[PDB]
């Protein structure tokens, strides 16, 4: 018995991983990203530098025997990123990407993962709404090539808006707190209730309301917040990731404005890709602090593509055990040539201990009839 | 069945569900006590109704069994409502969640034994007002816990305080206040809107 | 600053290390090799079933804080196989491979790491030394495949024939450790000087004095000793298997009977790879544990520093010309782009004009409406 | 200073009372017209609890009670590390099963359990070798598989009539289950006089 | 199996027209909703006609789905 | 389609007629290379409707009859 | 349609195989209520063969419906 949310990838499952993570990996490459590979253990003082208490709790601690110091098992490979972009990355822009395990202390999700396999990919040192348009076609780029009949939707938000109104309306921590909550919970009917005494709290209602209209959005909000550059810029930059998503991607967009998750990391654009009507994004992304320097990026559990992804069938073949023995020494020499050849195009072979030696999922005999080796199906 | 299915809670709750039911599309043809059915028809041919505990209301919601329903904020609290949008506070059912202990007894010079059904809210209320507590684990009759030892204080829902004062305790501490709420599933709530809005303006309408 | 025995792998190594990775398991594959991706993290009872005290000490703990059970991460993936092929590998052969991180609470050898990536392969259900040599024959040709300049010398040990003096002598337990430490550190003198008082003594001395020269080890062994059906097969299945070596393979083979790490599970012949004049072994294998089970391990990191890739193509699109386009010449410059990437081209798409990749090797550049590729 | 006797309310209380008048333990008033909580007897030495069945465990390991009748399904499921389980009473007999809907396959992912006996659940599984998704529920056990709220479920069952109304099937035995004398570790001990003669009774009653 | 449609009967089908005016009345949020429910009554089987005027009358109309107080409803004719 | 036009015209009035089908037809000659002389032709057609939004329509049931079909393989439209 | 064939895909079919022997050593009441199971499986899709002789054996066998202490039970070939 393995614990809750973890479990054992075998077999074709255990080959489809390897090659989803090879074959993502070698895509992000070609599309300029730097491969990074840090490790699962750090101290907790570069591994936790800034982060929420989210990631704290998530976060398994171990003791260094050789210090004595406090060290995590990864939860979040992000914050390995920084530290690298901190002394690797200069001044300017900086691509970088990573597939590795982490581990949590609890799953998301009902019956979620403790131990997902972690792809992402981040741009640092780019302000424009340019690099996330580039995070999204290499994305893309990826889902298509997994020739997938699921279909991703995309929820995108953009935390400025909720953030500036709060700022301009000087909401308190409590009043904050609530609207969140209510958010949270589309609870309407009692966030209108709160917004008839709050300062600018018919904006709050908006968003909530209207924030699906994103084209109209700026339109329905009070002076002040049309006067505020920080929020017609964000409704701007929602306006353009969505049109590109449709456009240039073929792909379903929703809008929500009221999507609040990460209010502790998040610095602007957040996107969520969610794969049929499975409740825990398969993507998740968005802007962050990446430090003044601007970071953007995404990332996916590549374990939750194996139920969407299908390879096709395995060549798996046996050397007739009794024949090969026959064989004078040039015979096995030719055959051994020949079945190097198969290995390269990918077959399986199995050259047979004894006459009882058996592969899992027999596919294929290689077999001699009259001074020839042929395959033959089973 | 492509319509939606509605989780409603058994007891107490259920008696002050029915009007807000009616009020709406949706009223039961057989009676729950009547009859040995677990899944019941309505008026509505669109939405079907399961009868189920209190504490089994937002589990059924959680995993999709049930589109949407009608448990207490107690329960929610205790249940930890992480994936479900709590939508109305329906204002029926109310309560309140209250510490209890014998009247007039002292507080024993040590950690206190607290002996509730609301193992997470006690520990999270005392752990709030900075105590440790030792959580015993029961499912019914609180009120007996502290007259044979087994707790110092009690958890439970109070309402007019009279079981509490039938068996000589006392309430000690407001936890908060309690009522009945309006939880949907995350996935229903985008995939069978439709049929949910009419509903849910005609909970709204009725409060 | 990172933990001791803790680097990162970037860049041109990590592309490189997830290379390695990926050809060395894909072979495996096609030699008939299930792969198999156990997890990071399982219950104590089961990752550390039949532990040694070294695993044990190896292992970092953690709490699972929906049951409060220990839990461990992996300093080792083998007993992981073990596990997979009680529950699906049948009375028959099986064969597995595997390549994870593992995790050590203490570097294995001097300035060793602590997160090897370690990738191995494992027969069950098979006695004969063929499944052995079958072992050997994946491994090098594993190692072939990555064109070292790098010479691998092979250590061959058999953990048996001292197991079977230590029972025809009767050894108590702390003579069987002391012998281990004396064994482990070469000790001649105080190894002569203990086994003057100890039965059979002078097969003790003759394993650590002449072990290395195994054609005649048998016959510097005494009359019990020869008499032993098990010494004199331990001592054959050595003599094989170095023929096998240097003969198929043309490899350096030393002896070492006195080699008894993982006294624990070793069970029979065991193997050490040496990959020039570096202390601790590439490359561990040998017979473990009724279910026969053979099998080797390696970090594959270790081959970083030994192999080397071709250079990468690294392009960068002209920032002025690609913004000069309209929308339909852009579609076409992304087309091209596409099927530049997809022959293993890393194209960089710039934000800015001063958007430029690490190792720049060339431009592709617009003239007289042509997109060429130019050296820099 | 007497003996606390805690028994399971419901089915179990039924083919209890028998057992009680046998020792000398009779309830003075009846638990369903009178709303009392604790209940003298003919023995003057005995005081009665009626309790949920699954809080019975509970009184007697922390010693509110000092013995008590309780289902050997909420025994193990609770895990009666601390109480001695002194006698099987052979009463309230039934059996732990797992069921699913009639002739329905089992799908290819890790198999959902819907049920009170969570640990129970786990533990027979683990047995199987097989890995589970466990969800808790407190009633109404046949109507988790029918909305899909589970593949399976474990639950006690004794005619089968419950799960085939619902149109489930048995699938697999867990165990055998039947109420059992548990008592209180430091009772025992303590207070062995006042029990010994309430447990030969009980013993000679079967 | 042409010979066995004059001995054989199925149930009589639903017909089912949306009301033109009050389909074109709705904002895009609000016939998003609405196509929501046409689709999950034809998951039932019942065929709806989405009018392209208002003179577009299925033939053996059944019923109309019909608009009030923010609710479509099915009606018999 | 020729068949449709015939019923269409004995049964079909002068308002808007919808009609569906699907049958075996036979080609003397395939018309691409390798292709089928017997396919198992399937369509929809709307009668007395000059408006785009006819076109629309058949677009939305062609789409959600496609989207049913759970493809990998990706349709193009021209 | 017959386009799409190489672009879509079903469930894979449950084909199920009634033991020859097991079946004819039932008495009559026996026989009715495996009748009944089999109606049943056959209104859920599975496609069960009634075998003829001992060697009767459907193409892709999935599952055989066998007799274990008195309980017709679907095991996996
Ligand atoms: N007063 C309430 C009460 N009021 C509202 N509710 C809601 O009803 C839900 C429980 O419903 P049930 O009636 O099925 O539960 P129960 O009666 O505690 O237990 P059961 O025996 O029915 O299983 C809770 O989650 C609350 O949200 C109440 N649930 C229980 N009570 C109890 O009713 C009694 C009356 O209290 P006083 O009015 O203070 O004497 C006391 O025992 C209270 O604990
Ligand atoms: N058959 C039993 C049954 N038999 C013996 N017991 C014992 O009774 C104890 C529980 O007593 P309860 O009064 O709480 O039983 P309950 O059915 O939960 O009663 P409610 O509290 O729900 O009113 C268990 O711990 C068992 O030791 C049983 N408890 C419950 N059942 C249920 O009774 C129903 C009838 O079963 P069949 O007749 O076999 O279908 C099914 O739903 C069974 O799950
Ligand atoms: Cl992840
Ligand atoms: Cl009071
Ligand atoms: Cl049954
Ligand atoms: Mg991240
Ligand atoms: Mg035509």
């Amino acid at each position: 018995m393995l614990p809750d949310g973890v479990a054992d990838v075998l077999f074709e499952d255990a080959h489809k991983q390897e090659v989803l993570r090879h074959q993502l990996t070698q895509q992000l490459i070609t599309h300029g990203y730097q491969l990074v590979s840090p490790p699962m253990i750090e101290f907790t003082e570069s591994l936790l530098s800034g982060a929420s208490e989210d990631l704290k709790r998530q976060t398994f601690k171990i003791i260094d025997q050789l210090t004595g110091r406090l060290m995590g098992i990864r939860a979040d490979i992000t914050p390995q990123i920084l530290r690298i972009d901190a002394h690797h990355g200069g001044d300017g822009i900086a691509r970088y990407c990573y597939a590795g395990d982490v581990i949590h202390t609890l799953p998301s999700g009902l019956f979620g993962s403790r131990t997902p396999l972690q792809l992402g990919a981040e741009i640092f040192g780019c302000e424009s709404i340019a690099a996330d348009i580039e995070l999204i076609d290499v994305l893309f780029s990826m889902i298509n090539s997994l020739d997938m009949s699921a279909v991703l939707h995309v929820d995108l938000g953009h935390v400025t808006i909720f953030k500036r109104l709060a700022e301009l309306a000087a909401l308190s921590a409590s009043d904050t707190e609530q609207l969140m909550q209510l958010y949270a919970n589309k609870n309407l009917p009692e966030l209108k209730q709160v917004c008839q005494v709050l300062p600018m709290g018919s904006d709050f209602y908006t968003l909530a309301r209207f924030g699906h209209d994103i084209a109209n959005l700026l339109g329905r909000l009070s002076e002040n917040a049309q006067q505020d550059t920080k929020i017609v810029t964000a409704i701007d930059e929602l306006q353009r990731l969505k049109a590109h998503l449709q456009v240039q991607w073929q792909c379903a967009v929703s809008i929500d404005v009221t999507e609040l998750s990460g209010y502790h990391y998040h610095t602007g654009i957040v996107f969520n890709g969610y794969i049929n009507s499975e409740t825990q994004p398969l993507v998740r992304g968005g802007r962050f602090d990446g430090m003044p320097r601007q970071a953007t990026g995404f990332s996916m559990d590549v374990s939750r593509l194996l139920a969407h992804t299908q390879l096709d069938a395995p060549f798996i073949v046996l050397i007739d055990y009794d024949a090969f023995n026959n064989l004078d020494s040039a015979q096995r020499q030719l055959l051994l040539q020949q079945v190097a050849s198969l290995r390269q195009q990918g077959y399986r072979v199995t050259m047979p201990l004894t006459a009882e030696d058996m592969p899992v999922g027999l596919t294929h005999r290689l077999s001699l009839a009259d001074n020839q080796w042929r395959l033959h199906a089973v | 069945f492509l319509g939606l299915t509605l989780a409603l809670s058994k007891g107490r709750i259920l008696e002050e569900t029915m009007p807000l039911l009616r009020a709406a599309g949706v009223e039961l043809l057989e009676d729950p006590e009547a009859s040995r059915k677990l899944i019941f028809p309505t008026s509505n041919p669109n939405v079907r109704v399961l009868i189920l505990r209190a504490s089994d209301v937002p589990t059924y919601v959680e995993h999709g069994a049930a589109d949407f329903g009608v448990a207490g904020k107690d329960v929610l609290l205790e249940h930890g409502a992480n994936h479900v949008y709590e939508l109305l506070d329906l204002k029926i059912a109310q309560c309140k969640l209250m510490t209890a202990g014998v009247k007039d007894a002292p507080l024993p010079n040590r950690r206190l034994r607290i002996a509730t059904k609301y193992v997470n809210v006690a520990r999270a209320y005392f752990a709030s007002q900075g105590q440790q507590v030792d959580v015993i684990k029961l499912y019914g009759s609180m009120e007996l816990a502290p007259l044979v030892g087994l707790g110092d204080l009690i958890v439970d829902v109070v309402d007019t305080g009279n079981t509490l004062r039938a068996n000589g305790l006392e309430a000690r501490d407001h936890i908060c206040d309690v009522s009945s709420r309006l939880i949907v599933n995350q996935v229903s709530y985008k995939r069978k809107f439709a049929l949910l809005e009419p509903i849910l303006d005609s909970f709204k309408n009725s409060i």
